[PDB]
C-alpha cells in the first residue's frame, strides 16, 4: 500500500562543521600510552555537514547516497527516527536490508521490499504507537533476518535537553556494515556541538549486498508531525588519522593527516 | 540440466563479496525494458 | 590463537571487555584475556 504524504519542505540544505566527531576504535585490539597511526575509511575533519531540522511543515526524509558509509546523528528526545532503508532501487526489485525496532529490540532483514512512496510511523503524539510498522512487505527471493537483544528502547516525545545524542556510523567494508555507537550528554539550541565522541565498534554484519540508496524513517505524529529534533548526515573518505590513547587506554584525541600542514606534520 | 543459472553482464566489475539476486531486464545504457526488444535483455543463463 | 613462550602474570589494565589482546609498543602482545574467566599479562621474556 504506497501510502503517501504531502508536506514536503526542503530546507537551505543547512551547512554544519564537522567538528570533531567521527572517531572510533579502528580494531578490536588495545594498547595504551601509545601513538598509532592508520589509513582507514573516516570522516574527514572539520568539513561540511547536510543538518536535517525538522518541524511539522518540514519532512525531511529524501533519497540521499551512500557514498560509502556515512557518518550519522541524531539529537533526540527518547529516540524518535529508528529505520534506516540501505538498498539500490529502493523497490520490490531491490533485494534491500532495513534497520528498524519492535519498539523493545532491534529487527534487521533483508530482501526483495518494496517501498511505499513515502511510509510512516503512525507515532501518536502522548502515547507513542508504532502503528504502521508494516514495511516488511513482500518476500521472495529474499536473503536474511536478524534479531539482537532487547534494552531501554523509547519512542515519544519530551522537552529539555538534548539527552540523546546518539552517533551512528555506517561503513562499508566487503559487505560488512561496521556499525559503531556512542553516548553524549548535551543540548544546543539546533546545531551541532562542539565536541568529539568516541565511538565504539558494536555491531558487524555478514550481509553483502550492492548498498548505494538510502532514507531514514522517520515517525509521523498522529498525517504527519515532528518535534524539535534534527539529525545530522556526513560522507566518509579514506584517510590517515593519528589517534592518541591514554594510559586508561581511551582514545582522547585524534589528527587527521590530510586536514592542514600543521595537521599533516602532527602525524609526520 | 536446465535449472540453475548464473550471470555474465554488469555495467562494472565487483566489489569483493557483495551479492545482488537483482535480475534486471537489461540495456547497454539503462533503459527499462520489456526484453526482448532491441537492445533489451536479460543476463540470466542456464548451464548445459 | 596465540602460540610463543613466556611468562604469565595476571592483568592490570581498565581493559575494555570488547578488546581481547595488548601488542602494546608495536604488535607485541603482552596481555590477553584467558578464554575460561580470568585476566592476564603475558610479559613472554622468560629471560635472555
Amino acid at each position: 500500500r504506497c501510502t503517501t504524504f504531502d508536506d514536503v519542505q526542503a530546507p537551505n540544505y543547512t551547512q554544519h562543521t564537522s567538528s570533531m566527531r567521527g572517531v572510533y576504535y579502528p580494531d578490536e585490539i588495545f594498547r595504551s600510552d601509545t601513538l598509532y597511526l592508520t589509513q582507514d575509511l573516516f570522516l574527514p575533519f572539520y568539513s561540511n555537514v547536510t543538518g536535517f531540522h525538522t518541524i511539522n511543515h518540514t519532512f525531511g526524509n529524501p533519497v540521499i547516497p551512500f557514498k560509502d558509509g556515512i557518518y550519522f546523528a541524531a539529537t533526540e528526545k527518547s529516540n524518535v527516527v529508528r529505520g534506516w532503508v540501505f538498498g539500490s532501487t529502493m523497490n520490490n526489485k531491490s533485494q534491500s536490508v532495513i534497520i528498524i525496532n519492535n519498539s523493545t529490540n532491534v529487527v534487521i532483514r533483508a530482501c526483495n521490499f518494496e517501498l511505499c512512496d513515502n511510509p510512516f510511523f503512525a507515532v501518536s503524539k502522548p502515547m507513542g504507537t508504532q502503528t504502521h510498522t508494516m514495511i516488511f512487505d513482500n518476500a521472495f527471493n529474499c536473503t536474511f533476518e536478524y534479531i539482537s537483544d532487547a534494552f531501554s528502547l523509547d519512542v515519544s516525545e519530551k522537552s529539555g535537553n538534548f539527552k540523546h545524542l546518539r552517533e551512528f556510523v555506517f561503513k562499508n567494508k566487503d559487505g560488512f556494515l561496521y556499525v559503531y555507537k556512542g553516548y553524549q550528554p548535551i543540548d544546543v539550541v539546533r546545531d551541532l556541538p562542539s565536541g568529539f565522541n568516541t565511538l565504539k565498534p558494536i555491531f558487524k554484519l555478514p550481509l553483502g549486498i550492492n548498498i548505494t540508496n538510502f532514507r531514514a524513517i522517520l515517525t509521523a505524529f498522529s498525517i504527519w508531525g515532528t518535534s524539535a529534533a534534527a539529525y545530522f548526515v556526513g560522507y566518509l573518505k579514506p584517510t590517515t588519522f593519528m589517534l592518541k590513547y591514554d594510559e586508561n587506554g581511551t582514545i582522547t584525541d585524534a589528527v587527521d593527516c590530510s586536514q592542514n600542514p600543521l595537521a599533516e606534520l602532527k602525524c609526520s | 540440466n536446465y535449472n540453475y543459472k548464473y550471470r555474465y553482464l554488469r555495467h562494472g566489475k565487483l566489489r569483493p563479496f557483495e551479492r545482488d539476486i537483482s535480475n534486471v531486464p537489461f540495456s547497454p545504457d539503462g533503459k527499462p525494458c520489456t526484453p526482448p526488444a532491441l537492445n533489451c535483455y536479460w543476463p540470466l543463463n542456464d548451464y548445459g | 590463537g596465540l602460540t610463543g613462550t613466556g611468562v604469565l602474570t595476571p592483568s592490570s589494565k581498565r581493559f575494555q571487555p570488547f578488546q581481547q589482546f595488548g601488542r602494546d609498543v608495536s604488535d607485541f602482545t603482552d596481555s590477553v584475556r584467558d578464554p575460561k574467566t580470568s585476566e592476564i599479562l603475558d610479559i613472554s621474556p622468560c629471560s635472555f
